[PDB]
């Protein structure tokens, strides 16, 4: 019972790897250089450099998630690792809320997205998800610190000694800055791009039966897994982090609250299978890319 | 190594820079294949659009910037110079709804229409279609019977059951239904109807090749 | 009722006498020869520059700086060795059929749906590259012309007829009207004092310049024509068609020599061209790719499939180093 | 029907023309091939100190 | 083709100064721009270079700094800065046009030049010869040593002669040593073997009377002949 | 407590 619930997301992240290398590799290959450069497949194609940097930087994690949070890495190489994949999974949210509000630009006013949408303001405006990845990789760069245990342990996660000395005075900027963190996580990381990815996938299915093209399933199928995949992975871990940090005081002080410490590995294995699923459900739906794999192979 | 290429070099990189600004632009504004096989029917729209070879007409309604491309001044062998036009969005076939009565002119329309819809290079293509002469069609079914150029159509001599008629019967030539849907319009005295429905038309072929890029159809 | 059975009688006498002439196929005489055809040609330099199809393209004598024109507009000069885009002339008409590049250099060509050829004065004295004339004859579009000299200028247009110009008078010295389909190719004998033009009455016709009169005329193809090309000799030309088979044809002797069919492939040539010597035919497809078959023996030896759509033209260089395939995929390579 | 008079004069200009045998024909062809024979870089792989293309 | 230079006379130094050079009837976007200064009684020597379209500027060495050059495109205007003039620099300024692509003629257009007047591991190309009275229709040689060896890897030999007549700006006589400019007559030979140059000039005109400067475009910055002047 | 990725 517990051992199994222990083990599933070491199971199921595995599949996550496995899968996600050769999804990701085959996106980055097939729409990165066969394909012309448009604003869909600039769009995938960095979608893709999200997801496959951040599935190469998975095995670390399932090292250190399958040990018992025991990081045997070096100093630099853990802080790397996590910015690596706090940098990755914000970058693969906001281009999930970028490729949506793209089609949504596409299906509602596709006068200004054949105008103004080009390949040249794709390339100016798809580095901005990436510039505010990197400032909301700010908690991470410089609080993450591997901490030394004299039992033997060694335990990444973070360091508050040198930034406010004694315990007593840097207990209130730690409990600042966790519960800052995790507001800063949910309301632009969760609240802003499920909303966007919902009322915008909602806009073009509603425009879509408004105009009546909808002769087939498929497009009806489609955009119901989208949002029933990014919907089903990312809320069981967002709400889980989002009820730790609101009893952040009762685990630090009190230390009662000991359910979502356990729970967090399954939900974060299935918000990561998301990731695992991001190639499939965006690229390999559309038969252009399909004819074009079975072009190059 | 390179000595002075280099500014050989930086001089494709600008002229590259220019070349792709330029793609840009072209890819931008929408390219319209405009067919026919009476030269009148397609004067009497091309001339009320908005202010030898091919004729390019640009012209732009509501930010939307069309150019359309009337070929059939040209008289050549369609096959060879049709493969040009593959990467269009929509194809304006107009055909004059008073043709019945000359000459089997109707025929020759229906036969251009269907090699144009079951050509291998038009799989894509939603077309658009005209059908002029709305005064004069009313005039050619008062005057004569539409059982000449249909023998197996019997019906009223009515504006209302035979233009329907007709247009059922172009509707049917395509065999491929699932990609392309052939809008049809009467056209009018006014040209904001026409220019409307190609606005329309084209609004409805770009969210389908939008959407066909994205990959829900 | 008098005048065609004469016409019928006289293709007969032709016909005879083309037939009683010969009496040994090539392939009979090709077997005692050593078979050389299988070559392996890797893709050297891919042009990436044209955001659509490329219709056509040419080469100049010093086998460098090649003319390449696609449907945005565009007729991009690229330097062969060095990758580079030497010039981006600007199209006022965007549907092009067809380019050259003249002897000398200094001049390029272009025409198309437009059915006028523009031709483009490059070595100018301002920067930019100006239209220095402008000939509007034809009735049909344009589909191959070639430049003769600086001075002349050879076209085959859809209005059934070629046409020699004089390009500094502007107006059309010379119309040559014997085909009856619309005339898809020409190329030049290396003298450059006559011609051939295939069209699609499937009958490539042998016209001379200075005379104006047809000379000879080949009916061996079943469908129309789209790709014609001289053999270094100047005595013999390659036919490529839409009935999958190329086929030479031979001048002195007047009539087919043999055939370049493979039985897999129904798809359709678009672009004909011979190597330096002429051992071996170049030959593009509609089948995505290109083959390069053994001329003397008429076998399929080497297979060019870099393209990702059909090739439209490809040109082999003066010197023979090259083969420059450019296709609907926006690609030309340089093949060697 | 001048097109046709057209015809029948294109093809009494095109009767009288020198047909040659065709084996002669051939060896001339093959003979011109063979010649130059040596000066084919696409038959000959040249290499790469030789060949401006690398 | 024309280039007017303005912003010349008597500078004090130490003081800034400003050069216009209006170019008018070419293509202005698509050609690199040159400053050539030219000392009284002395040979050319090179000071800045746009290429087109503003892209990769380049200065001499001995006056970097100092030079600020800049390109005004809409108006076809090339616009050189200039501050802390020493007396080094009362000369004659050229606004050279070229283009650079396979087969262009750079250097081909020299604008008349602006004087102004101060008041108070390069290659080196070697000319040896200062003068040589020649009487006219005769063949004439001129030499030209260089340093370096200019035959690049690809082929193409890079060493541009110039004319320059008494009164009149230089000109483009041959460039790349094989290759003759569009305008001048045929009598101009050029032959080139490794570090060793050769004009020639099978009959001498009195226009062909005045100075050949031999410059090297192989590598930044570009350095000039001493120059041969001629003699009828 | 546990760290959490986010
Ligand atoms: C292609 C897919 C199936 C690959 C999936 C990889 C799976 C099968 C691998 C990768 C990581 C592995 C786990 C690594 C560590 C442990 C801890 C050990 O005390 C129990 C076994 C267990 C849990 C392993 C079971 C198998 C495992 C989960
Ligand atoms: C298939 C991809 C995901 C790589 C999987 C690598 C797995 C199978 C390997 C690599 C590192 C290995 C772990 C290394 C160290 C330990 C600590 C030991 O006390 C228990 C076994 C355990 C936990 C190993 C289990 C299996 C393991 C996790
Ligand atoms: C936020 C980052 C990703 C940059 C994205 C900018 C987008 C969201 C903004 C910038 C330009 C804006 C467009 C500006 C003009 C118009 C025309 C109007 O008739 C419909 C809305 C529309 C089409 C706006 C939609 C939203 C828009 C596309
Ligand atoms: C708060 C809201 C906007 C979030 C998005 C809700 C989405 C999931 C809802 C809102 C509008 C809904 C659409 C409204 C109308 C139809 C037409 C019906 O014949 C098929 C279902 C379909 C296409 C619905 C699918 C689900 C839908 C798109
Ligand atoms: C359907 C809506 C409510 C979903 C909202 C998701 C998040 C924002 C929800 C899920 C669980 C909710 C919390 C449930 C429990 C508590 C503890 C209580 O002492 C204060 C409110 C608080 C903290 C709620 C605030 C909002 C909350 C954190
Ligand atoms: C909490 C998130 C709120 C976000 C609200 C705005 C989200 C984007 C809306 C997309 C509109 C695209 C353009 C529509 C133009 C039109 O209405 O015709
Ligand atoms: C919301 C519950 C889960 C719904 C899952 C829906 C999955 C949709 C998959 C669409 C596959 C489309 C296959 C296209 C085949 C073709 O074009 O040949
Ligand atoms: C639970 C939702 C799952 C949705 C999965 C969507 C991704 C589909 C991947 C491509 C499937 C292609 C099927 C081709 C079938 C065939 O060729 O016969």
């Amino acid at each position: 019972g517990y051992t199994v619930l222990r083990i599933l997301p070491l199971v199921v992240l595995g599949v996550t790897f496995v899968l996600g290398v050769l999804g990701n590799g085959l996106v980055i290959w097939v729409a990165g250089f066969r394909m012309t450069r448009t604003v869909t497949t600039i769009c995938y194609l960095n979608l893709a450099l999200a997801d496959f940097s951040f599935t190469a930087t998975l095995p670390f994690l399932i090292v250190s998630m399958a040990m018992g949070e025991k990081w045997p890495f070096g100093w630099f190489l853990c802080k790397l690792i996590h910015i690596v994949v706090d940098i990755n999974l914000f970058g693969s949210v906001f281009l999930i809320g970028f490729i949506a509000l793209d089609r949504c630009i596409c299906v509602l006013h596709p006068v200004w997205a054949q105008n103004h949408r080009t390949v040249s303001l794709a390339m100016k405006v798809i580095v901005g998800p990436w510039i505010l990845a990197l400032v909301l990789t700010l908690p991470v760069f410089l609080f993450l610190t591997t901490v030394t245990i004299p039992n033997g342990d060694t335990y990444c996660t973070f360091n508050f000694a040198s930034w406010g000395g004694t315990p007593e005075e840097r207990l209130k900027v730690a409990i600042t800055m966790l519960t800052a963190r995790g507001i800063i996580r949910f309301v632009i990381g969760f609240s802003l791009p499920m909303s966007i990815v919902a009322i915008c996938y909602g806009l073009i299915a509603a425009k879509i039966h408004k105009k009546g093209m909808i002769k087939s399933s498929r497009p009806l199928r489609v955009l119901t897994a989208v949002v029933a995949s990014f919907f089903i992975c990312w809320f069981p871990f967002q709400l889980v982090a989002l009820l730790g940090t609101v009893w952040l005081k009762e685990m630090l002080f009190y230390g009662k609250y000991k359910i979502i410490d356990i729970l967090v590995n399954p939900t974060s294995s299935l918000a990561f299978f998301n990731s695992c699923l991001n190639p499939m459900l965006y690229v390999f739906v559309g038969q252009d890319f399909r004819e074009r794999l079975i072009h190059s192979l | 190594l390179s000595a002075e290429d280099k500014a050989a070099v930086e001089r494709s990189k600008m002229i590259d820079r220019n070349l792709r600004e330029d793609g840009e632009k072209a890819a931008r504004e929408v390219k319209l294949l405009l067919l026919g096989a009476g030269e009148s029917g397609k004067s009497t729209i091309v001339k009320q659009m908005k202010i030898t070879g091919i004729v390019e007409t640009h012209f732009t309604f509501k930010d939307l910037h069309f150019k359309m491309f009337d070929v059939g001044a040209q008289r050549s062998e369609r096959k060879k110079w049709i493969h040009c036009f593959e990467g269009v969005t929509a194809i304006i076939f107009c055909v004059a709804l008073s043709d019945y009565d000359l000459v089997n002119r109707m025929h020759e329309s229906m036969k251009l229409f269907d090699s144009i819809c079951n050509n291998k290079w038009f799989t894509d293509t939603s077309i658009i279609l005209f059908l002029n002469k709305k005064d004069l069609f009313e005039e050619k079914i008062k005057k004569s019977p539409l059982t000449i150029c249909y023998p197996e159509y019997a019906g009223s001599n009515t504006y209302e059951e035979a233009a329907a008629y007709i247009q059922c019967q172009f509707e049917d030539l395509n065999k491929r239904k699932d990609t392309k849907e052939i809008y049809t319009h009467f056209t009018c005295s006014t040209e904001t109807k026409n220019v409307q429905f190609v606005f329309d038309a084209v609004t409805d072929v770009i969210i389908k090749n939008n959407l066909k890029d994205c990959g829900l159809f | 009722d008098e005048l065609r059975q004469e016409a019928e009688q006289l293709k007969n006498q032709i016909r005879d006498a083309r037939k009683a002439c010969a009496d040994a196929t090539l392939s009979q005489i090709t077997n005692n020869i050593d078979p050389v055809g299988r070559i392996q040609m890797r893709t050297r330099r891919t042009l990436r520059g044209h955001l659509a199809k490329i219709y056509a393209m040419h080469w100049g004598t010093d086998s460098r700086l090649l003319v390449s024109a696609s449907q945005d507009g565009k007729l991009i000069i690229w330097d062969s060795y060095t990758t580079n885009k030497v010039h981006a002339i600007p199209l006022r008409s965007s549907w092009v059929m067809t380019c050259a590049y003249a002897p000398s250099g200094n001049y390029v060509a272009c025409g198309g749906l437009d059915n006028i050829c523009s031709i483009y004065n490059l070595k100018t004295r301002q920067g930019n590259v100006r239209v220095s004339r402008e000939l509007a004859g034809h009735t049909g579009y344009l589909s191959c012309c070639r430049f003769l000299d600086d001075n002349q200028i050879v076209t085959s247009s859809g209005d059934t007829t070629c046409a020699l110009w004089d390009i500094e008078t502007g107006q059309q010295t010379t119309t040559f009207t014997g085909h009856t389909g619309d005339v898809m190719s020409l190329s030049l004998a290396p003298d450059t004092r006559l011609f051939v033009s295939g069209a699609c009455d499937a009958s490539a016709k042998l016209w001379d310049v200075r005379e104006g009169m047809c000379r000879q005329t080949f009916t061996g193809h079943e469908s129309d024509i789209n790709a014609i090309c001289f053999f270094p000799d100047g005595n013999a030309f390659a036919t490529g068609s839409d009935d999958a088979t190329c086929r030479l044809f031979d001048l002195r002797a007047d009539q087919e020599l043999m055939t370049y069919s493979h039985d897999n492939i129904i798809c359709g040539i678009t672009s004909v061209s011979f190597s330096k010597s002429g051992r071996l035919l170049l030959a593009g497809y509609d089948d995505f790719n290109c083959n390069v078959w053994d001329a003397l023996k008429a076998d399929r030896a080497g297979v060019l499939a870099g393209h990702d759509n059909r090739v439209s033209c490809l040109g082999v260089t003066d010197d023979g180093m090259a083969v420059a395939t450019g296709s609907w995929d926006s690609f030309l390579k340089i093949w060697n | 029907i001048a097109q046709a008079r057209k015809l029948v004069q294109q093809l009494k200009m095109e009767a009288n023309i020198d047909r040659i045998k065709v084996s002669k024909a051939a060896a001339d062809l093959m003979a011109y091939c063979e010649a130059h024979a040596k000066e084919d870089p696409l038959l000959t792989p040249v290499p790469a100190s030789q060949n401006p293309f690398r | 083709v024309q280039l007017v230079e303005s912003g010349g006379g008597l500078v004090q130094p130490g003081g800034s100064r400003k050069l216009s050079c209006s170019a008018s009837g070419f293509a202005f976007s698509s050609f690199g721009m040159h400053w050539v200064r030219q000392a009284p009684e002395k040979g050319l020597e090179w000071v800045a270079y746009i290429s087109s379209g503003s892209g990769t500027i380049y200065y001499a060495d001995t006056v970097k700094g100092r030079f600020t050059i800049s390109r005004d495109d809409p108006k076809n205007t090339l616009f050189l800065q200039m501050t802390s003039l020493r007396s080094e620099d009362t000369a004659m300024y050229y606004c050279v046009r070229s283009i650079y692509y396979y087969g262009s003629s750079p250097f081909d257009f020299w604008g008349q030049g602006t004087t102004l007047t101060v008041s108070s591991s390069d290659i080196v190309m070697t000319q040896a010869t200062s003068s040589v009275p020649v009487t006219p229709g005769e063949s004439v040689s001129i030499s030209c040593r260089s340093s370096k060896s200019l035959l690049h890897s690809n082929g193409n030999t890079y060493l541009y002669w110039f004319l320059q007549r008494p009164g009149q700006s230089p000109q483009l006589l041959i460039y790349r040593m094989s290759n003759l400019a569009s305008g001048v007559p045929e009598r101009f030979s050029g032959s080139g073997s490794g570090t060793a140059f050769t004009l020639t000039i099978s009959r001498l005109e009195a226009e062909d009377v005045g100075v050949y400067y031999c410059m090297q475009h192989l590598e930044y910055p570009l350095t000039f002949g001493a120059g041969t002047k001629l003699e009828l | 407590w546990k760290y959490m990725v986010x």
